[PDB]
């Protein structure tokens, strides 16, 4: 086997700054006859298929921005990105093709940006869901940074933790922010026992939580 | 324009078999090696195998991880690549990509398909319920408005969500599904100027290929 390892596993860089990442092969990838290193780099943006950036270690594929440079030889290789852009958010993989093919484990590149507070929206259960006996209350927390955030649900002023489902998006390729959805699911019967439904977001951008609420009796 | 399009992904039980296909166009199929690569959700790419080009007798090689269990073949008349998978296991659940490989001058995977998702599970196919997310009747409406769709209780992945058939793409956040007792739920938000809704229609288009579900859900205001 040829074993491929990458580092770091992940890192975060601000726009305009330089990125360096490494790929190691357990044996030399340098072909004596052709005198090339059979090592390629791929970029895989969130939700996309992988794209080839560099092959033969240092040959930039046509169309690939000049800020991407591959270097190294033998068992050790480097991908350098200068003047990193928000759109460069992705997982980068190296791949050997000296003996069949093997991919490294990937390096996840995140983008650092200025802190931004979330925009919070709350939604009562729809009449179509209630008809079926269920009641989901949804809270969107959009376009914030950093990713770390705390959401609590208060029903009639009291915290509820059971029945919550949280999901974060990948970082945005354009504004480098995150978003999160939080869904509280109750039975129609439990929903109709209480009035006040509140989702409270605490984020480092403010010492006061962002609070969105509605009262069922006033829907 | 070069085209690689995978098909055949879906739900299959442990022990079972599944054949994937990859239809190609925009290049001379026989001049190229073709590879299959997979990727379990949230994990690394894994090369599975290739089939060589015409000059190399269309011979095959496999990763040790799948050799003896997966078979690659190709239809040179139609320019279609196949992957036959047998004795499937949980670890085989993944997105499967076909990729144009070696042309003998170039070490590189130049073109990849969009991928097809295979889920190995005993759980049954369940279509999603799709619910509109409109501000409540105590919405103090302001400059911008955020609407959404809750896509609840389906299996297996994936679902696709668009807004106004694709016309609305900016200001959209589709949240990754999360699995809770054997069913997935996801949501999607869209943000638009208040002047445009509800004066103009906003509709989420949801599809769940495994159940052939197609849903258009119009977001209607709770007064209005
Ligand atoms: C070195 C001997 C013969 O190898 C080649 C050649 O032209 O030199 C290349 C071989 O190609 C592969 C392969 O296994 O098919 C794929 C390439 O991506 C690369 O990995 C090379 C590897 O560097 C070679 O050791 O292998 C193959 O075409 C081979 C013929 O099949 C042999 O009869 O010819
Ligand atoms: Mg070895
Ligand atoms: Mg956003
Ligand atoms: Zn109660």
């Amino acid at each position: 086997d040829i074993v491929m390892s990458q580092s770091p596993s992940s890192l975060a860089v601000s726009a305009g700054e330089k990125v360096t990442m490494s790929c190691k092969s357990s044996q030399s990838l340098l072909n004596s006859r052709t005198r090339k290193n059979y090592l390629a780099w791929y970029q895989q943006k969130p939700g996309q298929s992988p794209k080839l950036l560099i092959y033969w270690a240092s040959t930039r594929e046509s169309g690939v921005p000049d800020r991407f440079t591959g270097s190294g030889s033998g068992t050790d290789f480097t991908l350098t990105i200068t003047s990193v852009q928000a759109e460069d958010l992705a997982v980068y993989y190296c791949k050997q093709s000296y003996n069949l093919r093997t991919f490294g484990g990937g390096t996840k590149l995140e983008i650092k940006r200025a802190d931004a507070a979330p925009t919070v929206s709350i939604f009562p259960p729809s009449s179509e869901q209630l008809t079926s006996g269920g009641a989901s209350v949804v809270c969107f927390l959009n376009n914030f940074y950093p990713k770390d955030i705390n959401v609590k649900w208060k029903i009639d002023g009291s915290e509820r933790q059971n029945g919550v489902l949280n999901s974060w998006t990948d970082q945005d390729s354009k504004d480098s922010t995150y978003s999160m959805s939080s869904t509280l699911t109750l039975t129609k019967d439990e929903y109709e026992r209480h009035n006040s439904y509140t989702c409270e977001a605490t984020h480092k951008t403010s010492t006061s939580p962002i609070v969105k609420s509605f009262n069922r009796n006033e829907c | 324009e070069v085209k690689l399009v995978e098909s055949g992904g879906g739900l299959v039980q442990s022990g079972g078999s599944l054949r994937l296909s990859c239809a190609t166009s925009g290049f001379t199929f026989t001049d190229y090696y073709m590879s299959w690569v997979r990727q379990p959700p949230g994990k690394a790419l894994e090369w599975l195998g290739f089939i060589r080009n015409k000059a190399n007798g269309y011979t095959t090689e496999y990763s040790p991880s799948v050799k003896g269990r997966f078979t690659i073949s190709r239809d040179n008349s139609q320019s279609i690549l196949y992957l036959q998978m047998n004795t499937l296991r949980a670890e085989d659940s993944a997105t499967y990509y076909c990729a144009r490989d070696h042309d003998g001058y170039y070490e590189r995977f130049s073109y990849w398909g969009q991928g097809t998702l295979v889920t190995v599970s005993a759980a049954k196919t369940t279509p999603p319920s799709v619910y509109p997310l409109a501000p409540g009747s105590a919405a103090q409406t302001n400059s911008m408005v955020t609407l959404g769709c809750l896509v609840k209780g389906y299996f297996p992945e994936p679902v696709t969500v668009t807004w106004n058939s694709g016309s609305l793409s900016s200001g959209v956040h589709t949240f990754p599904a999360v699995l809770q007792s054997d069913l997935y739920t996801l949501s999607s938000s869209v943000t638009v100027p208040s002047s445009t809704w509800p004066s103009e229609t906003v509709t989420c288009n949801v599809a769940h290929p495994a159940s052939s579900t197609k849903v258009d859900k119009k977001i209607v205001p709770r007064d209005c």
